[PDB]
């Protein structure tokens, strides 16, 4: 029922972005101790702190709070988050090194897997490439489909005519 | 000396005298155990039978067989009881034989059984055949499987009390929640999936205490016997495609087509013949309207109560009843004056309405305080009033009546043998199910079925008539061994099965007796403009299977589709608007077939719009229609349809009877048990309390300072006619009935705890119904389908009405050396023909040997011999090039053969590579064996046998394809009505439909009733909020976990219905084939 997808890596300037991260446990059944951490993203020494997850949502106590927000699951299942009104400044990478510990009552197994992202707050975004390669292809064919038509009333009108 | 012998011998008291005699002692053993008698009795009857032998032998005595067993039994209890031995277990079993003299003291049954067992004698060539498939296909199971079942999740890495029949390892392996054995998985990418900290390997013990395994011959034909019968067979699927991926599927459907259909189409087509073989060796009179008004609304008054019911409408409904014998108390005393009663007793309806009034005038008066509630069930009767009227109960019951002499005595004889095999059972196991009891349960006590007393093993025989024999040979070989149990369940499969069959048989005997127009109007015509459609049909029929939970995650995919769809439209759209241009507006809906499809483009038309707006967004579903184009499309779908209705729709008059009978049972099961299913339960673990602890629900609901407790409904219940409709039909298929008997079992009264096999004779209610609702209608159903199909057989011949006009020439076409190289004159001789044959018996033979432990001396012994086999076939297809083409089909099959073995023996060069897999050989060289059902070159009638298969396989190309669109349209809607449900009971990580795959398998397994009750009892997660409206879906837009039951009562019900017509006719196909050729 969970399904892992990249996120955009794009955001445009004067919106807000989700920034999606979805790490799937194998079974659904057991239950699991999740930790989540997401680190800086700026163009000297990324690891620094953005918003971590312990047994409640705490605070960066630093300069990145504010313009946030939790968008996870309540399960903990996914771990999205968005962040608002991206400017320029805003950039580069994103990295979440979430965590889980297993309880089976006889060995207690723990696993760790990082997550990383880049993003670029571009001027203003483009249109999407191939949702227009795709509109020209399909209005190439809808107009081939609408002479072949006429051009067949047309032999067959003549061969008709007598 | 000899010659007063016959004055007694055939005198008929000295029948009846040793009838009663036996009738006392089968009686006296076995619905009582009423002792200080038995040392009286038993001396009693060895003296009878003593008379009877000293009688009988006089006057003759070995002529007739029956006599052995009259001498044999009698001579050995003699032997016993007066001389030192003492086998008194043996003893006691041994008199149970005696109960088979009803057959030979009864002479009806004495020649019905004689008549039975000369025909029988006509199956033995479908019994070897039979036997000859399961063979080949369990060593193809041997090959596919063995081993897998051993798979668990071992902890990795490794870090350093009870009933001892039921310890579980849960240090080393992983387990459920509940369940008694570990996970299954495997290595492969669509296995199962090990929890974190856990590695596959192969260790330890087979699941069902080993019973259930590919590990050797034998066993694996236990498995293949099991899924002959398709008993139980869901819970092997799981274990298969836990341990091995998906692609496995493909085994159990070819096993399932080849032998739960064309083999019992064979039994059932000879038995069918053999039946007609022995046959053809033989003052207000006329206003009524009034009264059937109140007759159907004292139907109606019946049908409302149910359970809650407020006094306002229950004094509502009584006196109700007590009008309508305000009404039939009139009547009668209108009719008994037409002169005298004298023809008023006379006819044979007012021999029944007169008792109709007499209970209707007991029930009010010294009848409502101090009388029991039972009276009150007879009520019912009134129904049956209404047939009165209703000309085709009276012709069908008039039918019945007719063949009463002939069916007598094959229920006298089907009641005779399961009286027999009920009381040989029970003494033959009784003892062991007590003696070593903390095998078969937990706690220690005995379980709901088993054999310790003549009712419960009298109740076991008639579930394994039913089928369901698996579950109950496992404890049978738990607890008494598989040498007893083995031969047992098999006899009363055998025999049972014949004898329900032929009954069944006798049955369905028994009820049978401008120019720019003509432009427009070619366009649309030439063969090119309709395969073009049928392309984009088909391209837009597939194009919804990619609809399922990866949709967002193929993101490129999606945008094509969202212009595909539009594209389609088009297309659609001019053509409709030429089809106008051309056959004339009129003319268009005038035909059937043109309504459909412009149903088809209304229905593109509303897709495309609503998915422009939020509020519109539910008509996006209505898509799902779109498969119904491919029906009109192709002129194959046409046929079908119309075979389907011109055989199947005139069944719908005779089904309204069926209806009643299960309205009369609905009704008669709300009265019984409406409002008592209640229970209290542990709120997390779900078992009950025990009476002793919770005896009313006053305690389940105390005061606060203990409430660990919940009082609450169950899934099934008789509460109302529409719940009781609904669990008939889920009693009629046999899936999830046993968890209805065991609550109808518990119930004591309303607000009562329910108490463990209180009111066990209950089960006389599910038998009565499992006779006379379920096997009488389907027979009734089954000889008129029979009756059309012979009808339009004979309205204009054809090969069939299932195949198109081109097909039939198709029919009818199936129908029908000197240069001293002397090799020609030796390799076509018979001497190595039967070589040949000799040497592929015996490379099969040599692979029965192999198992899964085996010493490697063995290994290498059977390896060297597959090359050996190798070696001859690669000589005799060398040989063969001297006398000489590739032109023979079979000649290129077996090179084939020959090739593929050598490159897999020795694979690339014998030193090339690795991971082709060992046993794969093994297969290639067993294909051949398909040699064995030649025209000239095996035994004759395994040709003749498979010789229907041929003659009909177009008519099953079509039905398989209808079945697959049908398949096809449900797979999508339940696709997208039933992800996201939360995955419980028989919705699980193999079947559910998260993906078109598994939602075929689920609505396969549905359609061969695999265990349909435990999908449906997921989809009632919402009956008691067992779910999370507003759950985010990581990667989805679609928040919420629930299920409808509203909906999905409709789907499988549906569903069900189509599916059983569909395959009923595929039955009648090839059934009238067999018995076409068996003509000649
Ligand atoms: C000993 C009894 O062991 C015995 O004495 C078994 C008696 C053998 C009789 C076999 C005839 C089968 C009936 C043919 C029916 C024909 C049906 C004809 C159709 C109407 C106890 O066994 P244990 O306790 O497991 O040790
Ligand atoms: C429409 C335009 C014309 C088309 C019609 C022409 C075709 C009409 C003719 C035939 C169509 C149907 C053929 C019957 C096949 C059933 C097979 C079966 O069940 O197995 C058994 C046989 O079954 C029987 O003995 C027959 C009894 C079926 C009644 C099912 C009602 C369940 C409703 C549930 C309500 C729950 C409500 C809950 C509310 C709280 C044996 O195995
Ligand atoms: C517990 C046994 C399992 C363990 C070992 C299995 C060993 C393999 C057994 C070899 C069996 C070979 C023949 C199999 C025929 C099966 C019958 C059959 O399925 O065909 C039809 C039914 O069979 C018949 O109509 C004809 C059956 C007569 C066959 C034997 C004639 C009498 C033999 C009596 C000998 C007593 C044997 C004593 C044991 C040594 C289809 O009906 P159904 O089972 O699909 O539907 C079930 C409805 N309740
Ligand atoms: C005049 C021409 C004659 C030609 C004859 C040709 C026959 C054509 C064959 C038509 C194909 C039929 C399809 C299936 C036939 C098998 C039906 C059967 O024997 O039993 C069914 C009846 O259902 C049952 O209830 C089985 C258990 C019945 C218990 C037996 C006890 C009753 C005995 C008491 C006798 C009293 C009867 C009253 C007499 C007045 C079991 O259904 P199933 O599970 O095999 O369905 C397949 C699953 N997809
Ligand atoms: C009238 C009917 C005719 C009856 C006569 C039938 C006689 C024909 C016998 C020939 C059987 C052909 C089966 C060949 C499939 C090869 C299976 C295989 O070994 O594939 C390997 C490759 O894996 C695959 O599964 C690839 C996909 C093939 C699986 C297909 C299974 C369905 C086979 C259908 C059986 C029906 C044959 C009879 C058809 C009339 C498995 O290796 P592994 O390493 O994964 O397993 C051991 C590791 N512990
Ligand atoms: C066409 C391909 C892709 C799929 C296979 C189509 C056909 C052969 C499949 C689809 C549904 C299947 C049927 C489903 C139900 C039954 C009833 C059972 O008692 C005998 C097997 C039988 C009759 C199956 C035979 C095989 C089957 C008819
Ligand atoms: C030990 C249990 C044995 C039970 C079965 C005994 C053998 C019964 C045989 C009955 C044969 C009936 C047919 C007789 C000949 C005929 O009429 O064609
Ligand atoms: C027509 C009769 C066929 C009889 C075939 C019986 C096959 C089923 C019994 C299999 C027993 C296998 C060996 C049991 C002991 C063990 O588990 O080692
Ligand atoms: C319970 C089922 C009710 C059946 C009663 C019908 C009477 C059967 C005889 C038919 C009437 C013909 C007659 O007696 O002349
Ligand atoms: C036809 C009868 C077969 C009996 C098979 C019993 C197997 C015994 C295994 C120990
Ligand atoms: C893909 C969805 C399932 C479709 C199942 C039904 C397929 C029917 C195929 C019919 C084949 C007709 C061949 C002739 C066509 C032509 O004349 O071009
Ligand atoms: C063909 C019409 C149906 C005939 C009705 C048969 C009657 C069966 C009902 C039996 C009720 C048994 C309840 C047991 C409780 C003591
Ligand atoms: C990008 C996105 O969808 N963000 C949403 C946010 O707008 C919304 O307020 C919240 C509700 O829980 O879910 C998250
Ligand atoms: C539009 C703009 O310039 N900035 C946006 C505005 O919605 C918000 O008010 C501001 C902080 O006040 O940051 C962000
Ligand atoms: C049951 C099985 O074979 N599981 C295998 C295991 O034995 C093997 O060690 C592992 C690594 O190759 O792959 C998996
Ligand atoms: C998350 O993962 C690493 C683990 O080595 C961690 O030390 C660091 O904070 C993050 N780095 C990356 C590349 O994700
Ligand atoms: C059952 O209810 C009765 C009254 O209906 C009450 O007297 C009795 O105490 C109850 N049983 C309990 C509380 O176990």
């Amino acid at each position: 029922v969970c399904v892992e997808v990249p996120s955009e890596t794009e955001a445009v300037q004067g919106n807000p972005m989700k920034l999606r991260c979805i790490s799937c446990m194998k079974r659904e059944e057991v239950e699991a101790t999740t930790v989540v951490e997401w680190f800086y993203r700026p163009e000297g020494g990324k690891d620094f702190l953005i918003y971590e997850y312990r047994n409640g949502h705490q605070e960066v106590e630093s300069p990145f709070q504010g313009r946030l927000q939790w968008n996870g699951s309540k399960d903990l299942q996914d771990v999205s988050i968005t962040v608002l009104n991206v400017t320029l400044n805003d950039s580069g990478l994103y990295t979440c090194n979430v965590s889980r510990e297993f309880e089976f009552e006889a060995h207690r197994p723990f696993v760790k897997t990082t997550r990383l992202i880049p993003l670029r707050v571009t001027e203003e975004a483009g249109e999407d490439f191939t949702s227009v390669v795709s509109e020209i292809m399909m209005y190439i064919l809808l107009v081939f489909l609408t002479l072949w038509l006429l051009i067949e009333m047309i032999y067959c009108y003549r061969k008709v005519s007598k | 000396i000899r010659r007063t012998t016959i004055k007694v011998l055939v005198h008929p008291f000295f029948q009846l005298f040793i009838l009663i005699s036996v009738l006392i002692d089968c009686v006296f053993m076995s619905l009582t155990n009423l002792p200080k008698w038995r040392p009286v009795l038993e001396n009693t009857l060895l003296g009878i039978y003593t008379f009877e032998i000293l009688v009988k032998l006089f006057a003759r005595f070995l002529g007739d067989p029956w006599n052995w067993l009259d001498f044999s039994v009698t001579v050995f209890e003699v032997i016993i009881r007066y001389s030192p031995l003492d086998f008194i277990p043996t003893l006691q079993t041994a008199r149970t034989l005696r109960i088979l003299k009803i057959i030979p003291l009864n002479q009806g049954l004495k020649s019905l059984v004689g008549v039975l067992i000369h025909c029988l004698k006509q199956l033995i060539g479908v019994i070897i055949l039979t036997l000859f498939f399961l063979s080949i296909f369990s060593l193809i199971g041997m090959g596919l499987f063995m081993g897998n079942l051993k798979h668990k999740c071992f902890r990795w890495p490794q870090e350093n009390t009870g009933n001892p029949y039921y310890i579980r390892e849960t240090e080393n392996f992983y387990y459920l929640e509940g369940e008694r054995y570990a996970l299954l998985c495997g290595n492969r990418t669509d296995a199962g999936q090990c929890p974190e900290g856990y590695v596959c390997v192969k260790a330890g013990i087979n699941p069902d205490q080993g019973f259930t395994n590919f590990d050797s011959f034998g066993w694996a034909l236990f498995a293949l016997f099991r899924l002959m019968a398709q008993d139980y067979p869901e819970v092997l699927y799981h274990q298969i495609l836990y341990a091995s991926g998906k692609v496995y599927m493909i085994f159990f459907v070819v096993v399932s087509f080849l032998f739960s259909f064309y083999m019992a189409s064979l039994f059932l087509g000879i038995l069918a013949m053999a039946y007609e073989e022995e046959k053809q060796r033989v003052m207000a009179p006329f206003t009524d309207l009034f009264l059937i008004i109140c007759i159907i609304l004292n139907v109606c008054f019946l049908t409302l109560e149910h359970y809650p019911m407020s006094k306002q409408t229950n004094t509502l409904l009584n006196i109700g009843n007590l009008v309508f014998i305000g009404i039939f108390t009139a009547e009668m005393i209108f009719k008994i004056i037409a002169m005298h009663p004298y023809g008023y007793f006379q006819v044979g309806w007012n021999i029944f309405d007169s008792m109709i009034v007499f209970h209707g005038l007991i029930e009010l008066c010294l009848a409502n305080v101090a009388g029991m509630a039972l009276l009150r069930l007879f009520r019912m009767l009134r129904i049956f009033k209404l047939g009165k009227y209703w000309p085709t109960f009276q012709i069908l019951m008039w039918s019945l009546s007719n063949s009463w002499v002939a069916l007598k005595d094959l229920v006298l004889l089907l009641f005779t043998f399961i009286f027999f095999s009920a009381a040989f059972g029970m003494k033959l196991f009784g003892k062991n199910y007590e003696e070593f009891v903390c095998h078969i349960d937990k706690d220690c006590q005995l379980p709901r079925w088993h054999m310790h007393d003549f009712f419960h093993s009298f109740l076991n025989v008639f579930r394994i008539l039913c089928g369901e024999w698996v579950e109950t040979l496992w404890d049978c070989m738990e607890v008494a061994g598989q040498s007893w149990c083995i031969p047992f369940y098999l006899m009363v499969i055998l025999i049972g099965n014949l004898l329900v069959l032929y009954l069944f048989l006798a049955l369905v005997s028994s009820f049978s007796s401008q120019n720019i127009r003509k432009t427009c109007c070619k366009i649309v015509e030439n063969n090119w403009f309709k395969c073009f459609i049928g392309l984009v049909t088909l391209l837009s029929t597939g194009t919804l299977a990619f609809e399922d939970i990866y949709m967002d995650q193929r993101k490129t995919i999606k945008i094509l589709l969202e212009y595909a769809d539009m594209i389609f439209t088009y297309i659609f759209i001019l053509e409709m608007l030429l089809k106008w241009m051309a056959y004339g507006f009129k003319a268009y809906f005038s035909n059937g077939w043109y309504r459909l499809d412009f149903v088809v483009v209304i229905v593109f038309c509303l897709s495309l719009i609503g998915k422009t707006r939020e509020e519109l967004k539910p008509l996006i579903s209505m898509k799902f229609l779109r498969p119904l184009r491919v029906l009109s499309q192709f002129e194959r779908m046409k046929v079908v349809v119309r075979a389907l209705i011109k055989t199947t729709l005139p069944t719908l008059n005779v089904f309204l009877v069926c209806l009643m009978i299960w309205l009369i049972f609905s009704i008669m099961g709300v009265d019984l048990f409406a409002g008592r299913f209640y229970e209290c339960i542990d709120p997390t673990s779900g078992e009950r309390f025990p009476s002793s602890e919770v005896m009313n629900k006053s305690r389940c609901e105390s005061l606060l300072f203990n409430e660990s407790m919940l009082w609450e409904n169950a899934k099934m219940n008789f509460d109302n006619v529409g719940n009781g409709f609904l669990s008939l039909l889920q009693v009629a298929t046999f899936n999830g009935w046993i968890t209805i008997m065991n609550s109808a079992i518990d119930s004591v009264a309303v607000n009562i705890q329910p108490h463990f096999e209180v009111n066990i004779y209950m089960y006389c209610y599910f038998i009565n119904f499992i006779i006379f609702g379920v096997f009488l209608p389907l027979s009734m159903l089954i000889t008129v389908i029979i009756d059309n199909f012979n009808k339009h057989k004979i309205k204009l011949g054809g090969s069939n009405i299932f195949i198109t006009v081109k097909q039939r020439k198709q029919y009818r076409r199936l129908k029908k050396n000197k240069l001293q190289g002397f090799i020609f004159d030796v390799v076509t001789s018979q001497a190595f023909n039967v070589i040949v044959m000799v040497l592929i018996c015996f490379q099969a033979i040599a692979m029965m040997i192999d198992t899964d432990v085996q010493s490697l001396q063995m290994s290498i012994a059977l390896y060297w011999i597959n090359s050996i086999f190798v070696m001859l076939y690669t000589m005799e297809c060398i040989l063969k090039l001297i006398a000489f083409y590739f032109t023979i089909a079979w000649n290129i099959f077996d090179f084939m053969v020959v090739i593929f073995s050598i490159t897999g023996l020795c694979l690339p060069m014998t030193v090339g590579s690795y991971l082709v897999p060992p046993s794969l050989v093994q297969l290639i060289l067993l294909s051949r064996i398909i040699h064995m059902l030649r025209l000239g070159k095996g035994p004759k009638v395994f040709h003749n046998l498979m010789l229907p298969l041929m003659l009909s396989l177009p008519a099953l190309l079509n039905i398989i394809l209808l079945i697959f669109l049908v398949m096809f349209i449900y797979a999508v809607f339940g696709m997208y009505n039933f992800a996201y449900v939360k995955k419980e009971a028989g919705i699980n990580d193999v079947s559910n439909f998260e993906t078109f795959g598994n939602s075929m398998l689920c609505l396969f397994q549905v359609a061969i009733f695999a265990g349909w009750d435990g999908m449906l009892d997921a989809i009632f997660n919402s009956k008691w909020s067992d779910c999370d409206p507003d759950k985010i879906n990581p990667g989805t837009q679609v928040r919420g976990d629930c299920g409808n039951p509203s909906v999905g009562i409709f789907y499988f019900v549906s569903y069900i219905l189509i599916s059983w017509l569909i395959i009923v006719n595929m039955y009648i196909v090839v059934v009238m084939e067999f018995l076409n050729i068996a003509s000649k």
